[PDB]
């Protein structure tokens, strides 16, 4: 999809690293009270994902990150692995004592 | 389940075109107070030009007049006449009149905007030349950019809702449009036109819209996306069977929305 | 190498308190094996269409797994499990039959 | 058997080509509904257009059938007007009604999508004008690019199969296939194209292909990849004696897939 | 030779910048093994420079 869009890895990791973030239009003084102008951008659904802007025609036809990619929520490289009584894998938590406490 | 807004573009009618052009050479006259952006109206002159390729054949026939030539001897001077060009309203000038024609004024055949012209004052003029680029936005132009990845949906579409910034008031439902054979192969996207009474001429050509489509597929066996296991190659879910026990399936997956 | 084949972090979602990864990856499928990593799509800045053996040669080879050090000197311990004798009778055994073969 | 992916376009079919000239001069009378992007059908109107350098000839033979001129004087007129460029249709039209034809219809000769219209309402026609480009799309053309490091991979042998992502509702038949003889410089990609059945108008050139393809090798050992162990120097694998006991050996690998 | 060869000072920089480093493939299973996958790129040569 890459090649059929004519979109290059490079251009998803930038696309992607500006779509993410929110930011701030300082305040702004409405009936003698502060107006705090804050500007959303923010990745939290899936959708968002899919709607990272590549590439965008005069026409104003944009092609969408899902045009060239599946968004999935899937699992981390596992740097540890938990297992209990050799029936299931699960999630662990463990105390650390200050050492001399 | 899809709910999707589609990007769109308001543009000229394409059935509504016309290309001003001079049915012979010559020089100009004048032209009028008129240039590319302007609304034009049907009968709005465009241009006087003065025209000396039918003057002779005239003659021929103001001559044919004069000594009473035979009926059919006038219809045929006169037949090519407008076969040479000449039109059928400019002779009618000629024959009501009885002088020759060389001063004609060219007007627009439609109405709509020009968008083209190639012709001023104090030059000649080939039959090559565009006086006038004319087209009308009445009923209007909107086209709609569907990604080709629903075209087994959009291709049983009932209706869309088609939606302008520039105009929040005309927004309206669509009930019936033409899904070209094409699809743009840089976008990689479908091409939706409709049609769109624009009497006020609140729709203009240029403009941005958007299509809107709510909508549901023909009943097919649903998963939850998380269920499939693919690959590059292999897509598969993880069954459960009776007692519980884990069991591999490798299946055939159509298309995932929501 | 980063991206493609391997899965790196390229940004996190933010989600209240918490954060989580976001990552590019080609499908598993072209990352399988090696004749895999050989035929790896890539687009080119020139748009042209290439494989990854196009640009490199990908070679199987042996090499460190984790280097273990103590004071600053390479080392590596060997783990004995001994508990049918007394501790001391078997190191003093280990001494001998170390020393001599 | 080696199996590998790779993307391609589907386009028009360049063996359905048409691109519709003016046999000779004239102006355009009328120009119907139609504007690159609309599919038609053979026989649909393009366009009428009056081209008067038939009618010397034409009326020339209308006489000729009144004063009982000889069948090869008849018929010599005819092949002049052939010559001279007449649509065999318009002359039949002439013979049958023993009138001068002056006004005629551009039909599209094929079924196939509008790709270009140079010509609209109040123009002058020129013989290099190009009135309708009509490009067919039923054998719709496939084109998939293979690396040009690759090319090996594909083999008169080999097992093609064709998904586009726009109908996964559909199964495409692959009519047949062929290696173009070279590589688009550009992209540095061997050219495969295919001819697929497209009756019912499901494959829209643009649209996206995904190409999969079947090479079987000459024949070797096969083992499960995760039997061989590589440590880059060598490759073994464990051998399951007679009695159960585990002897390693070494091995020699050829390739590897799926 | 810049001038020659239409190659600006900038250039040359950013060239350099980007041909002088190692990159992890992370790893991939094989015979129940973990293979790292490695990418050369660090300078060492002359040769490499030019």
């Amino acid at each position: 999809r890459l090649a059929q869009y004519g979109i290059s890895l490079a251009e998803v990791k930038s696309a992607l690293d500006a779509s993410n973030q929110e930011a701030g239009g300082s305040s702004i003084e409405l009936a003698e009270a502060e107006y705090m102008v804050r500007a959303s951008g923010y990745l939290q659904t899936l959708d968002d994902f899919n709607h990272i802007v590549l590439k965008a025609s005069e026409n104003g036809v944009p092609v969408y990150l899902r045009d060239v990619a599946k968004v999935q929520i899937g699992p981390e490289m596992r740097r540890g692995i938990a297992e209990l009584n050799g029936e299931g894998e699960v999630a662990g938590g463990v105390v650390i004592l200050r050492s001399g406490k | 389940t899809f709910a999707q807004s589609f990007p769109a573009n308001v543009s000229y009618n394409e059935y509504q075109y016309a290309i001003v052009q001079a049915r012979a050479a010559g020089f100009i006259d004048k032209v009028y107070p008129l240039t590319v952006g302007d609304k034009v109206q049907k009968g709005t002159p465009l241009l006087d030009l003065t025209i000396p390729d039918w003057v002779e054949a005239q003659s021929e026939y103001l001559l044919l007049r004069e000594t009473g030539g035979t009926a059919t001897q006038t219809e045929g001077i006169l037949e090519r006449l407008r076969l040479a060009g000449m039109p059928e309203a400019d002779i009618r000038r000629l024959i009501a009149t009885q002088k020759i024609q060389t001063r004609f004024t060219l007007k627009a055949p439609i109405d709509g905007v020009i968008t083209a012209f190639d012709l001023r004052a104090g030059m000649n003029i080939a039959k090559d030349n565009v006086v006038a680029k004319i087209q009308g936005m009445d009923p209007v132009w909107v086209t709609a950019a569907i990604p080709e990845s629903i075209a087994w949906l959009v291709k049983d579409a009932s209706q869309f809702t088609l939606t302008v910034p520039a105009r929040p008031d005309k927004t309206l439902t669509i009930r019936k449009w033409t899904l070209l054979p094409g699809v743009d192969a840089a976008t990689r996207t479908l091409q939706l036109r409709l049609e769109v009474d624009n009497a006020d001429e609140a729709l203009k050509p240029g403009m941005n819209a958007w299509l809107q489509l709510n909508t549901a597929s023909e009943p097919m066996l649903l998963i939850p996306s998380q269920a499939l296991i693919d690959t590059g190659s292999e897509q598969r879910v993880i069954t459960v069977d009776a007692d519980g026990r884990f069991v591999p399936k490798r299946v055939a997956v159509f298309q995932a929305s929501q | 190498v980063t991206s493609a084949v391997g899965g790196a972090m390229v940004g996190e979602t933010v989600e209240g308190i918490a954060r989580y990864p976001i990552n590019l990856r080609y499908p598993q499928s072209w990352r399988d094996s090696p004749q895999a990593l050989r035929q790896l799509p890539i687009l080119t800045p020139m748009k042209q269409q290439i494989t990854l053996a196009d640009v490199a040669d990908i070679k199987v080879s042996t090499g460190p797994s984790m280097l273990k050090t103590e004071n600053a000197r390479p080392t590596s311990w060997i783990y004995i499990d001994a508990r049918d004798r007394d501790m001391v009778s078997v190191v003093h055994d280990l001494q001998k039959a170390i020393a001599e073969k």
